[PDB]
């Protein structure tokens, strides 16, 4: 959808692979502001908001925190405290039309600058002088929205660029989306350390014949000392023995 | 809100919708000049009125603004282009009569018909032929007859037509609040803004000759040398006290003396600098020449050209029915569309022409960031001068040896230096007096200083003092001889050519000083000197956003137009001519004539 009617998408309760988005040559511009793109796979928030639209080639710089311009003030706004990333890429091969893809429209006139994370789709005629515009356009009457004359041959400056702005919110609600886990393989009969499903400890792992009920995850014998764990992948009962020591 | 905000909003609405229409019209024009077909013709009509149906309508929305209080210079100057009365202030009958007379005068001038009396069934036009015959011939009778015939079939019947054209254009001049059309013509070199840079239109009139008196002695020595060479070739046709006629200059106008260079060659023993045979040996096609010239442009300091030009732009050999008129042109179609149009071939002349056209392209790049109404240079001569700068610079042996055009063991001497300098002066300084007198004659005929009768005799008698041309045949009142010229039948300002040479010479001299080069000025090269390119582009980016007086402040330190670089360039030629034609006295007589 157009920049003044930017598509808003909410992402929650899933796992996000930011590495593949980073490792994609189809995106010309990829600028992050919260954390480094590689570290993004590690930390996480409670939900993600995507603002996707198409603009001119020269207006990508306008979409940035602390930036001003026609798009940056009249179609969409990014606050200074913005957390997340912006991903832009040329779309002249697809969005631009030989006959003119005039469907894309951008706001040019508005009384007030748009607030952050706010959308304006008003098509009311704008007045710049003193005489009010009573309907039909007159002297001081210019339409707030102007179409895009996208053509395959328009120079790099005017090519249609698709822009998606990703914001991350971590409200008091429990987190719903996080990155990958990249679990390793399993070894036996060796003194090693482990972090099974967030439970860390040292020792040696052997096979056990204990019969967990179908809902426990780990079992301890007495004095609160873990003895057996269930592997999250194979779902079998293991046994933990402390590594040998003496005098 | 104040009216200034309304004007700004009007301009912001106007330029966005003007860009698309201008791009479409320019694309259609480029396609037709690249694809000569019937369909692209009506499109011009289909665009033409349409463009008017936009622009004039936008002009219709550009009168109610009181354009005298906008503090912002850029906005007011941009709106000034839209606040032009034009020919609409004239009555409809007057406008249609002006259109009809312009059309008929242009058609008559472009349809010249000269039939030799022995074979009246075959006339000739400005197309190759008679043009070539008078451009390259060694005779006194055929050239004179061709000149007389052309002046008879273009100037005899154009006296009332030229009179009415001039008087109606001047009536339009008063209708546009101008007491003379010369003011409208000179308004290009005019500014009334920033203090210390304002220039009056009438000041250019005196500046034209104030920069011309210094080349008068050098022009006199060149005239004496040419006269001596004519006496060597032509026997007893030009008296030493007198001067050569118009038809012996190689053209019926005597605009350029390059046609007469063969007769007046300084030293034909040493060949000129030409590597076209080496160009064929090196196998430099259009693509290789274009790439090498673009590399030279980058080494100068100009940015590399954007992608997409190498495909859309035609380069060489239209070939089949898919024809293309390939007059050298640089197209700024708008919306970041820059293209070239030329029959580029394996030729040194084509090499320089390609350099000129891509210099025009680079200057189009320079003012691309300016708004639609400001997508032009400070003055019309700046574009041509900038396009000619690097073309002139690339002719030096240093650039040729840098890319191995000339032989690696090439050595230059004073003989070929003098030959090349005189050859260049026969075209550069050999046309300045003619342009000067033509522009002054146009100014005075538009001002109405001379009465109806005293038009042709005054022109011919003043050509004797200014150009140095005698009359082999008389033209008192039944001829209009300057009317048989390209820039007389299309309402063309002729000051641009006079200013272009001075501007390009000033820029070349300034870059030569700020380019770490030593020796003669004619050998100065700006290749692999990024500082010179940056200095040039600093002024290039200005465009129409800055006055021409302010524009002449980055490359050169003087805002005014000066002649010193012109004489600095032809210093060896002046020294050689001081002792060359010592026996032949300098000067000519305006009383001697071939008839009496
Ligand atoms: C996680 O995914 C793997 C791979 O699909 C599952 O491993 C499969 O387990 C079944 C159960 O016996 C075998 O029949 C398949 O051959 C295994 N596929 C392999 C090893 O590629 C594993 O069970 C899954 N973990 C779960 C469901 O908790």
């Amino acid at each position: 959808a157009s920049v003044y009617a930017w598509n808003r998408k909410r992402i929650s309760n899933c796992v996000a692979d930011y590495s593949v988005l980073y490792n994609s040559a189809s995106f010309s511009t990829f600028k992050c502001y919260g954390v480094s793109p590689t570290k993004l796979n590690d930390l996480c928030f409670t939900n993600v908001y995507a603002d996707s639209f198409v603009i001119r080639g020269d207006e990508v710089r306008q979409i940035a925190p602390g930036q001003t311009g026609k798009i940056a003030d009249y179609n969409y706004k990014l606050p200074d405290d913005f957390t997340g990333c912006v991903i832009a890429w040329n779309s002249n091969n697809l969005d631009s039309k030989v006959g003119g893809n005039y469907n894309y429209r951008y706001r040019l006139f508005r009384k007030s600058n748009l607030k952050p994370f706010e959308r304006d789709i008003s098509t009311e005629i704008y007045q710049a002088g003193s005489k009010p515009c009573n309907g039909v356009e007159g002297f001081n009457c210019y339409f707030p929205l102007q179409s895009y004359g996208f053509q395959p041959t328009n120079g790099v400056g005017y090519q249609p660029y698709r822009v998606v702005v990703l914001s991350f919110e971590l409200l008091h609600a429990p987190a719903t989306v996080c990155g990958p886990k990249k679990s390793t393989n399993l070894v036996k009969n060796k003194c090693v350390n482990f972090n099974f499903n967030g439970l860390t400890g040292t020792g040696v792992l052997t096979e056990s014949n204990k019969k967990f009920l179908p809902f426990q995850q780990f079992g301890r014998d007495i004095a609160d000392t873990t003895d057996a764990v269930r592997d999250p992948q194979t779902l079998e009962i293991l046994d933990i023995t402390p590594c040998s020591f003496g005098g | 809100s104040t009216i200034e905000e309304q004007a700004k909003t009007f301009l912001d609405k106007f330029n966005h919708e003007a860009e698309d229409l201008f791009y479409q019209s320019s694309l259609a024009s480029w396609n037709y000049n690249t694809n000569i077909t019937e369909e692209n013709v009506q499109n011009m009509n289909n665009a033409g009125d349409k463009w008017s149906a936009f622009l004039k309508e936008q002009s219709t929305l550009a009168q109610m603004y009181p354009l005298q209080e906008i503090q912002n210079l850029t906005v007011k100057l941009q709106l000034q282009a839209l606040q032009q009365n034009g020919s609409s202030v004239l009555s409809e009958d007057k406008s249609k009569r002006l259109n009809t007379i312009l059309n008929t005068m242009s058609t008559i001038y472009s349809t010249g018909k000269v039939c030799n009396p022995d074979n009246p069934q075959e006339c000739l036009l400005l197309e190759p032929g008679l043009n070539e015959i008078m451009a390259n011939s060694l005779d006194y009778n055929e050239r004179l007859w061709a000149w007389e015939s052309w002046r008879s079939e273009v100037g005899k019947q154009l006296r009332p037509l030229y009179e009415e054209y001039v008087v109606l254009k001047n009536e339009m001049a008063r209708a546009n609040h101008y007491e003379d059309y010369g003011d409208y013509w000179r308004g290009d070199y005019e500014v009334n803004g920033v203090d210390g840079y304002d220039y009056s239109r009438g000041q250019l009139i005196e500046d034209v000759e104030h920069t011309f008196e210094e080349i008068k002695p050098l022009y006199e020595h060149l005239h004496a040398y040419v006269r001596a060479k004519l006496m060597n070739a032509y026997p007893s046709y030009i008296s030493p006290i007198g001067c050569l006629p118009a038809h012996l200059l190689g053209d019926m106008w005597g605009r350029f003396w390059t046609n007469l260079y063969s007769l007046t060659v300084p030293f034909g023993q040493k060949p000129n600098i030409d590597v076209t045979d080496a160009m064929v040996d090196q196998a430099w096609d259009a693509q290789r020449i274009f790439k090498e010239a673009e590399k030279f442009f980058v080494s100068v300091g100009l940015p590399n050209m954007t992608q997409g030009f190498w495909e859309n732009s035609m380069l060489t050999d239209p070939g089949n029915v898919q024809k293309a008129v390939c007059h050298p042109t640089a197209w700024d179609l708008g919306k970041g569309d820059f293209r070239i149009l030329m029959c580029t071939k394996v030729t040194m002349d084509d090499f320089l022409t390609a350099h000129h056209e891509m210099g025009h392209i680079q200057y189009d790049m320079a003012y691309a960031a300016q708004p639609f109404l400001l997508r032009n240079g400070a003055n019309e001569g700046f574009h041509e001068a900038v396009g000619e700068i690097m073309s002139l610079s690339a002719a030096t042996p240093k650039h040729l040896k840098s890319i191995g055009l000339l032989s690696p063991d090439f050595q230059e001497d004073n003989e070929t230096e003098i030959n090349f300098l005189l050859k260049q002066a026969l075209t550069i300084v050999g046309t300045l007096p003619f342009t000067y007198m033509l522009e002054k004659w146009r100014w005075m005929v538009f001002k109405g200083e001379i009465p109806k009768d005293q038009w042709m005799k005054k022109w011919w008698e003043m050509k004797r003092e200014i150009v140095g041309v005698v009359e082999p045949v008389p033209h008192d009142e039944t001829y209009c001889d300057p009317a048989s010229l390209f820039h007389v039948s299309n309402d063309y300002s002729f000051i641009r050519y006079y200013t272009r040479t001075l501007y390009q010479f000033q820029f070349q001299e300034a870059l030569c000083q700020a380019a770490k080069h030593e020796g003669p000025l004619h050998k100065c090269d700006i290749s692999n000197s990024t500082e010179a390119g940056q200095k040039l582009f600093n002024m290039l980016r200005l465009g129409k956003s800055e006055p021409w007086t302010l524009a002449l402040e980055n490359v050169v330190g003087a805002k005014n137009m000066n002649v010193r670089p012109l004489l600095n360039y032809f210093e060896p030629l002046f020294t050689w001519l001081k002792d060359q034609n010592k026996n032949s006295f300098v000067g000519w007589s305006t009383d001697w004539s071939p008839y009496a």
